[PDB]
RNA sequence: AUAGUCUCGUCAACGCUCGAGAGGCAGAGUCUCAAGGAGCCUCCGGGGGCUGUUGCCAUGAUAUAUAUGGAUGAGACAGAAGUGGCCCCGUUGACGAGACUUAGAUUAAGUAGG
RNA sequence: GGUGAAAUUCUUGGAUUUAUUGAAGACUAACUACUGCGAAAGCAUUUGCCAAGGACGUUUUC
């Protein structure tokens, strides 16, 4: 399945997520088993072609809902549901972060600003 | 209304690639017919799914459909009783859509690419952050992408973790976990178990 | 169409182009109506029939 | 049923359309119809189906038009080109009616399938040498019954289904569909005793004893219909011996079953119940005849001399 | 409570408190059965069967409580399935 | 045993419209096509006629496209989808499979016993 | 007016009541609820817009 990789490479180049990726390619080849191609086996398979991903997939979508409460709170100032959920999720992508910073897949020097 | 909305829109979306499959497979079969006409031998199904991969990697139009005839005209793609005689026209049929089905399995290698163009051609009609991926380097690890397919992801997680495989950490500890896994009886004992 | 005919005396169909004969009977139309297995119309048929006795065996 | 079929379906999907709208175990039809050609079509039901080999070959009757290309000079001389045409396929033909200025004319023919009358057509444009081609086709006559013959159409028959199915009159239905005697008019008579009709239906030759009536005309090896004194078809045969052997003789085979029609057991078995069979039977039981029931030793020569197997 | 309901009715005369009723479904009704909303809520009972036999009516005596101006057009009405007769059984034998 | 009848699946031969498709019929959705417009004249704002054997849409079908048809219709989506909605030539002979009989056709007032 | 009985106040200039108009703030009568939602605070007029969830299933670079 060369060109199985090389297509999984190309869709990393348009800045994919992995399990959009592995959904995508499950969808394209028509895997009835999901147990063949996972989201572990397409890490792998990018780690064998030398791609790793910036940033971590749930941080990323962390930080996609914290922008995405960001504009709402820019949009309307006046609610303070989303202010105080803001700050929880701000609190738990900073304790994400710290763990990540200490598993030392995501580099240390980078750090999250609100 | 939403949901009636995006089952629309789904319906739709479905219809138009339908659509594009239908006409990329029947001018792609009639290319294939004329070439056959033309060269007057078989063509081998293997040289089909490669003149297919080099259209879709081509992004084929009408006016490129006939660069593609032109390519065929090439050297290398052109070098590349009366119940009997209508079993025998049966039987050629039977080849024809053999050869159709093969245009079928090409077009389903390139179904990503159908659908990438289908959304282009929709986003074209309509008129209107990000994830990065750091370079690291490549470890093959003495498994190719086919018998890593061939074995199951919870043996694939045992023989070697994702932590343990972390790109930001210290090259010391991968190459010590690479010369540890590379063991030739452990290889040899995972695959005759 | 053009295929058109008239009863004749003795019950039998004649066959002519014109759509009014010699003595000025107006012709039928040989052909008969299309058919489809998912006409869902027999009893409006059979009902308006049925008012003015026009149902063979009534 | 004779029934007028559309101009849109061909032959086979209206008798398949038939027997969705009847509920039928099985149907057919002897002449086939091309989808564009409309007319008459002969519609057998379950064991009127037996009678569709039979109906084979049967002569048809069209009525069709030709379109002239161009104007005649000569109007007669199509007739005339027509009479060129008919005879040795088309048997017998007549020019029913021309129109020069609308380049059409409608003509009765006597042939055997609807492709020959295109090809009449266009025989007709090259012989007149202006063209021709055919406008329309309807056959007139499918076999023995005719247009004439209480034709019905598709929604005649939707309709007396519906009738039957809510309102439970059965007079349209019985009004639509016709008996499938219809299709032994022409066929030569021999009526058959009650008691030998289940033997004949079981495949028994008839015989002797079986015969009450027989059709004056009748030849060697013909075709003829066994019928019973209600008029009803026990099945259709082949004749053993002629009107003055059927006279003369008193003891002989007169038909063997070609097709059965009847149902089998709609006559109870009344065969063995004699004086020839049961002194036949007596003697089997004795043992002056063997089991299979052939001439033995201890037969006696009386037996012998009066009875002669015709099997 | 029924443990299946089948759409028995549909609404159209609320005539004299009572529910006159097209006949959706292809069976017969028992006399005096429960009929319910899909809810399997019980609103009446079966009064009368009429109608001929390719349009059949049926009309539902009303509950206490129930009133037949309340309802509206298009509205169902359902029946458990053990209260059902086959059409052929009325028909005469042959 | 022999023979016949009914309901079937295969082979061979013989004819025909030469027979499973990018097929046809039936059905559902969307769109297009009906001289519904325009200009002249008129008779009493309305009505009639003409340009108008015109224009619009479909068809090269053994084919006059200066033609033939148009709602009692045609075409595109559709070389699609669907068929678990239907249809796709007959005759003769042989073989094989499930069966029913092996039939000479009675009775001018009954059946079963003592 | 209100009270157990009272009392303070308003006025024949019209108190109070009834009908209409204009302006201001507030609220969503019954259904209606310690079994719904929300972390709490608290939350039922119509119509849109925005962001986020609860329970369930498939799972996760977990």
């Amino acid at each position: 399945s060369e060109s199985v990789i090389e297509q999984i490479v190309k869709y990393a180049r348009k800045g994919l997520t992995p399990s959009q990726i592995g959904v995508l390619l499950r969808d394209a080849h028509g895997v009835t088993q999901a147990r063949v191609i996972t989201g572990n086996k397409i890490m792998r398979i990018l780690k064998s072609n030398g791609l790793a991903p910036e940033i971590p997939e749930d941080l990323y979508y962390l930080i996609k809902k914290a922008v995405s409460v960001r504009k709402h709170l820019e949009r309307n100032r006046k609610d303070k549901d989303a202010k105080f959920r803001l700050i929880l999720i701000e609190s738990r992508i900073h304790r994400l972060a710290r763990y990540y910073r200490t598993v030392a897949v995501l580099p240390p020097n980078w750090k999250y600003e609100s | 209304e939403k949901r009636k909305i995006k089952e629309q829109i789904k319906a739709e979306k479905e219809t138009a690639l339908q659509k594009k499959k239908t006409k990329k497979l029947n001018k792609l079969t009639d290319i294939l017919e004329q070439l056959t006409k033309e060269y007057g031998a078989e063509i081998n199904a293997d040289m089909v799914k490669k003149i297919t991969d080099t259209l879709l990697k081509n992004d084929f139009k009408e006016e490129e459909w006939d660069n593609v005839v032109a390519e065929l005209f090439n050297e290398e793609f052109y070098q590349q009783r009366k119940k009997s005689k209508k079993e025998e026209k049966l039987q050629k049929k039977k080849e024809k859509r053999k050869v159709n089905e093969l245009v079928e399995n090409a077009l389903e290698q390139n179904k990503l690419a159908l659908i990438e163009e289908v959304e282009k051609e929709e986003e074209e009609r309509k008129s209107r952050l990000k994830f990065r991926y750091r370079e690291v380097s490549p470890e093959s690890f003495g498994l190719t992408a086919r018998e890593i397919f061939a074995a199951d992801d919870t043996d694939l997680n045992e023989f070697i973790g994702l932590k343990k495989f972390a790109p930001y950490r210290s090259k010391e500890l991968r190459a010590k976990d690479k010369r540890k896994v590379m063991k030739a009886r452990r290889l040899r004992e995972w695959r005759k178990k | 169409m053009h295929l058109m005919y008239t009863l004749g005396p003795d019950g039998k169909r004649i066959y002519t182009l014109k759509k009014v004969t010699e003595s000025g009977e107006i012709t039928k139309s040989a052909h008969p109506a299309r058919f489809s297995p998912d006409d869902k119309y027999s009893r409006q048929r059979v009902t308006l029939k049925k008012r003015f006795g026009l149902v063979p065996g009534q | 049923i004779n029934l007028d079929k559309p101009s849109n379906p061909s032959s086979h999907e209206v008798v398949a359309w038939i027997k969705r709208i009847l509920r039928c175990e099985k149907t057919g039809h002897s002449g086939t119809l091309d989808p564009k050609v409309t007319g008459c079509l002969i519609v057998c039901i379950d064991r009127a189906t037996r009678l569709v080999k039979s109906q084979q070959g049967a002569g048809k009757e069209y009525v069709c038009i030709v379109r002239l290309h161009d104007a005649l000079k000569d109007e007669k001389d199509l007739g005339r080109s027509l009479e060129n045409l008919t005879g040795a396929t088309i048997y017998e033909s007549n020019l029913i009616e021309f129109d020069n200025k609308r380049n059409l004319g409608v003509f009765w023919a006597s042939c055997e399938a609807g492709t020959y009358m295109r090809t009449l057509c266009v025989h007709l444009g090259m012989l007149l040498g202006v063209g021709g081609h055919m406008q329309e086709l309807r056959r007139v006559r499918s076999g023995a019954l005719s247009e004439n013959d209480n034709m019905v159409t598709l929604h005649d028959v939707m309709d007396a289904q519906w009738v039957y199915d809510n309102t439970r009159d059965e007079s349209y239905l019985r009004s639509i569909i016709q008996p499938l005697e219809t299709l032994l008019v022409g066929y030569k008579r021999i009526v058959v005793k009650d008691s030998a009709v289940n033997a004949v239906c079981y495949g028994a030759k008839l015989m002797i004893p079986g015969l009450l009536r027989y059709e004056e005309g009748i030849e060697l090896y013909d075709e003829i219909v066994l019928i019973t004194t209600k008029g009803e078809a026990i099945a259709v045969a082949i004749a053993q011996m002629s009107t003055v052997d059927l006279a003369s003789c008193d003891h002989g085979v007169v038909a063997s079953v070609k097709r059965c029609i009847m149902e089998r057991d709609l006559y109870p078995r009344r065969w063995g119940l004699g004086p020839v069979a049961q002194k036949k039977k007596q003697m089997k039981a004795d043992g002056k005849l063997d089991k299979y029931g052939r001439v033995n030793e201890n037969t006696p020569e009386q037996w012998k001399k009066e009875y002669v197997p015709l099997d | 409570p029924p443990d299946t309901v089948l759409e028995m009715g549909a609404f159209l005369h609320p005539c004299e408190g009572d529910i006159v009723c097209r006949s959706i479904n292809t069976k017969i009704p028992y006399f005096n059965a429960p009929i319910y909303l899909e809810n399997k809520t019980q609103v009446g009972k079966v009064d009368e069967i009429l109608g001929p036999l390719n349009e059949v009516f049926f009309t539902i005596k009303c509950g206490d409580g129930v009133q037949a101006t309340s309802f509206k057009e298009g509205d169902k009405f359902y029946i458990a399935a053990d209260k059902l007769l086959p059409i052929e059984r009325f028909l005469p034998k042959p």
